[PDB]
């Protein structure tokens, strides 16, 4: 994808 | 914690009476993002107004463009009316053709 | 010239009024090309520039899937941030994220970005090395420890050096008529008396792209930085931008003042005067 796909790793 | 909006009111092209144009109200530098903007013609709210998608600057402050198609006359007077949580009462900025 | 791609996320909580709103926009340089809004009737990543419309269904399905996943992750991050700052569930709060890549004339990576904020203040940022983090306070240090343990920076680095640059290069090619065209400013000076012994000179720049521009006034060849009124660069609404700079001058000394304009679309810097 163009946006960053694996966004779940960015849990605070 | 909060930042009050800067407001500019201006036209897309240099104004000439009788020629079609766009009236802009650019609000920026504000935080948080909730904001109320009306475009006014002789004190009355214009209905068909569009606006850009919410975005922000490097310092995290938000900005929005509100705009509407209009044909300036020498008589008619236009303005932007803005409300924000930082504002006690709505701020009105009048359209000056030279700024 | 050089170019950049940037994605911007905003997540805003609103207790008593549903789940947090998530809005995302994408830019190449100063040109928006996509948007997503969770408050839309039917949320989808949608085109905002003509050169992106040619991407097929697999593209739009992919980006829409991502934005729903991102909405979910940052809604949870709002709840987490509440606890990290010992805050009540009555208030409204905001997380912002900006990320992307810069490439040079040859199209190779100049640098990448991944920065986040909470309620308008720096929270955590990926360092230029794309391998370490800068946390703004002890709350963000908790996130930093988690991301270090999970080697998150390695995955962002892989994205920034790879897919981000590859997509930016494709967009620049598809949109080369506009993204790779600089429009120079149209410039003029106006004069308006204030009193019998002072007048305002205002230097106008209109119709330019990209937004970056320098407008300066000089008096006898000396920059008048601390005495110039400089308005914020503003969008015309037709892709282009506008700016002006003003100085108050003593009557009869107008010809001692010159306006200097620098813009990418200009081969050489401009020097203007008031022409009565």
């Amino acid at each position: 994808t163009s946006t960053f796909e694996d966004v779940k790793i960015l849990a605070f | 914690i909060q930042r009050t909006p800067k407001i500019q009111v201006y036209s897309r092209h240099p104004a000439e009476n009788g020629k079609s144009n766009f009236l802009n109200c650019y609000v920026s530098g504000f935080h948080p993002s909730d904001i109320e903007v009306d475009l006014l013609k002789n004190g009355e709210r214009i209905e068909k107004v569009e606006h850009s998608d919410l975005s922000f600057s490097k310092d995290w402050s938000f900005y929005l463009l509100y705009y509407t198609e209009f044909t300036p006359t020498e008589k008619d007077e236009y303005a932007c009316r803005v409300n924000h949580v930082t504002l006690s009462q709505p701020k009105i900025v009048k359209w000056d053709r030279d700024m | 010239g050089s170019h950049s791609m940037r994605y911007f996320y905003t997540a805003m909580s609103r207790p008593g009024r549903g789940e947090p709103r998530f809005i995302a926009v994408g830019y190449v340089d100063d040109t928006q090309f996509v948007r997503f809004d969770s408050d839309a009737a039917s949320p989808r990543m949608a085109p905002r520039a003509p050169w992106i419309e040619q991407e097929g269904p697999e593209y739009w399905d992919g980006e829409t899937r991502n934005m729903k996943a991102s909405a979910q992750t940052y809604r949870e991050n709002l709840r987490i941030a509440l606890r990290y700052y010992n805050q009540s569930e009555a208030g409204s709060h905001i997380i912002q994220v900006m990320y992307g890549c810069d490439v040079g004339p040859d199209g190779r990576l100049l640098r990448g970005h991944d920065q986040s904020a909470y309620d308008g203040k720096d929270y955590i940022a990926l360092n230029e090395d794309l391998s370490s983090w800068t946390a703004a306070d002890t709350a963000a240090q908790i996130t930093q420890r988690k991301w270090e343990a999970a080697r998150v920076a390695e995955q962002l680095r892989a994205y920034l050096e790879g897919l981000c640059v590859e997509w930016l290069r494709r967009y620049l090619e598809n949109g080369k008529e506009t993204l790779q065209r600089a429009d120079p400013p149209k410039t003029h000076v106006t004069h308006h008396p204030i009193s019998d012994h002072e007048a305002t000179l205002r230097c106008w720049a209109l119709g330019f792209y990209p937004a970056e521009i320098t407008l300066t006034w000089q008096r006898d060849g000396e920059d008048q930085t601390q005495d110039t009124e400089l308005v914020e660069t503003r969008p015309a609404g037709d892709r282009t931008f506008q700016k002006w700079a003003a100085v108050v001058v003593p009557s009869g000394e107008e010809q001692r003042y010159t306006c200097h304009v620098q813009h990418e679309g200009l081969p050489k810097p401009l020097t203007l005067r008031w022409e009565p």
